[PDB]
């Protein structure tokens, strides 16, 4: 009865990163880039560790959104070498390398990056001569900046280059004026105070947790849950789609958690992911570990359909909460997001001598940027966490960016050719004298 | 067979190596040592001083089920929810106990 009353389970197929289509080079964009007025055209590249986004500053969306990966091998029976540099890596050999150091925002495999840039300029239709706007990590390492700008000037010969922070471009695109910028991305999570459109990067803080770490942690958990052996090949690309589709932030974690595996209504809290298959008086119904692994239904190892499926359960909410409880849930040994934001608003900014109307100036706009903020209740959870730390009735608002993935590129595109930007451009002839570490300090860039 | 031919057609269609890059300077060639890890870069540089620890007391969760854990097992040092998970933990294969620690970055040694 307790299970026979239940309907047949709703089960979701696995999703994974895959090749979808050929994209021919967009030569129409190259023609427009020549027709548009002088000094008002640039190539805008957002170096997302999850997605390199590239396109024309005069256009409202990027032409490319491509993983920073390459593949290079010989079909030894065929002798010719093949090379791939984006979703043309079928992420069918999957002989792949990535430009970034895994779990960081910093480019580290420059041969991969150079092949990714080669792909970008081919697909934008380069027939070479065009200014480049390129996003950076916050506090991006000098050696990394030197190596990237060397590639831009020595290899590709571009006339000018400017470096700015993706979260700050996103803030500008959303009428940001003063505020606390909270970004969660693939690489990391940052809180940046912005005063009078200028970021106070000396008061920025990084969490070292992000969408990459969530997919990796979700994979560790699923491997442990099914340590007896899950017969499907668990991959981090699959758990990345699981974190997107099913995880959410809990409004009251311990209250929700402690009842999560309770047997009544577990078929609602549980969501079931089907891996592909081929087919020709104490007991389980009072065991917690059956609920954890297999939910309200009875289980049999005979069914190829009922093996080859993972039951998510507590990791639906346990995985996002590493942002809020990092040392408890994943041993990260860093302050949680609410404690970081609270430290900035309450301890740092009121002490800072040049600032006025702190916290209330910043507190009136806590701004959320980057894809890894898109969890359900992320904003309300951050609001209610800060509300307890602030003086009573303080004018706290938390706000989401529009389209919090692409909006960082749209900001750099809108900014790209303004007089503020063109005062920040470095020319090739400056680079040849100043070197690649030198930059024009500006409100959207590093010091 | 057409499936192999189509796959080889796609592989050739997608390859970048078959494509000449007129926009690429042939004379510049990179230093073969240029790929360096963050530790190497920081060690050679010796602002990535943006991380921060926390002083508040952390909550305790079960290493197996993630539910709250009243108990720390003195033998295997896994945190566990109840006696059922304590039984599971003590029955684990000899390698598995270190994996539950390592999922939260802990290790037994
Ligand atoms: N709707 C969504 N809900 C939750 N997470 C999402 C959603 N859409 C995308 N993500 C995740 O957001 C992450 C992408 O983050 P983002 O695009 O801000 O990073 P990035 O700019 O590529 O990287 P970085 O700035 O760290 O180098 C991925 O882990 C992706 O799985
Ligand atoms: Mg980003």
């Amino acid at each position: 009865e307790p299970w026979k009353r239940l309907p047949p389970p709703t089960v979701y197929p696995v999703k994974e990163a895959r090749f979808e289509k050929y994209i021919p080079p967009q030569l129409d964009g190259r023609e427009r880039a020549l027709a548009q007025p002088p000094g008002q055209v640039a190539i805008v590249i957002d170096n997302g560790s999850h997605s390199v986004r590239a396109g024309w500053n005069f256009e409202d969306k990027p032409r490319l959104a491509i993983p920073p990966i390459m593949s290079k091998y010989r079909d030894r029976k065929m002798g010719k070498t093949f090379s791939f540099a984006g979703s043309d890596c079928y992420a069918a050999r999957s002989h792949i390398r990535n430009a970034f150091e895994a779990g960081t925002g910093i480019v580290s495999n420059w041969d991969v990056m150079e092949h990714v840039l080669d792909y970008v300029f081919v697909k934008l239709g380069m027939n070479e001569d065009m200014p480049i706007v390129m996003t950076e990590a916050v506090a991006n390492l000098p050696y990394s900046r030197k190596s990237m700008s060397e590639i831009i000037f020595e290899c590709y010969g571009a006339p000018s280059l400017v470096y700015g922070i993706d979260s700050l471009f996103s803030f500008r695109h959303n009428q940001g004026q003063t505020g606390l910028v909270v970004s969660s991305s693939y690489s990391a999570t940052h809180v940046i105070p912005v005063y009078n459109r200028k970021a106070l990067l000396s008061q920025a803080i990084r969490l070292n947790w992000g969408g990459w770490h969530m997919a990796e942690y979700m994979l560790k958990l699923l491997k442990l849950k099914y340590y007896t052996g899950f017969p499907g090949k668990l991959n981090s690309s699959q758990t990345e789609h699981m974190v997107r589709d099913f995880c959410y932030v809990s409004l009251d974690y311990d209250r929700e958690l402690a009842g999560y595996l309770d047997w009544t209504g577990l078929e609602d809290r549980e969501r079931i992911v089907q891996y592909p298959y081929t087919e020709e008086q104490r007991d389980w119904s009072k065991s917690l570990l059956h609920a954890f692994r297999y939910g309200p239904r009875p289980f049999d190892p005979s069914s190829q359909a009922e093996t080859h499926r993972v039951h998510l359960n507590v990791e639906r909410i346990r995985v996002p909460e590493v942002l809020f409880q990092p040392a408890a849930i994943a041993g990260v040994d860093q302050a949680g997001l609410v404690e970081i934001a609270g430290d900035i608003l309450c301890q740092r900014l009121p002490s800072l001598p040049g600032i006025q109307d702190a916290p209330d100036a910043f507190l009136r706009d806590v701004f959320l940027t980057g894809g890894n903020t898109l969890f359900q209740n992320f904003d309300e959870r951050l609001r209610q966490g800060l509300m307890a730390l602030l003086p009573v009735g303080a004018p706290l608002r938390v706000r989401r960016a529009q389209d919090a993935i692409l909006d960082a590129w749209r900001g750099a595109a809108g900014w790209a050719c303004t007089e503020e930007a063109k005062a920040a451009w470095i020319t090739r002839e400056e680079y040849l004298e100043k070197g690649g570490e030198y930059i024009k300090e500006h409100d959207l860039g590093n010091a | 067979q057409s499936a192999q031919a189509a796959h080889q057609a796609l592989v050739e269609q997608l390859d970048l190596h078959s494509i000449h890059k007129t926009f690429r300077n042939p004379n510049w060639r990179p230093n073969q040592r240029r790929n360096k890890t963050i530790k190497a870069i920081l060690g050679e540089s010796q602002t990535n001083i943006e991380s921060a620890p926390s002083l508040a007391p952390m909550k305790h969760y079960c290493d197996v089920t993630g539910l709250p854990a009243p108990y720390l097992d003195p033998k295997t040092r896994l945190r566990y929810h109840n006696k059922e998970i304590f039984a599971m933990i003590r029955n684990l294969p000899q390698g598995m106990g270190e994996q539950f620690l390592e999922a939260r970055g802990a290790h037994t040694v």
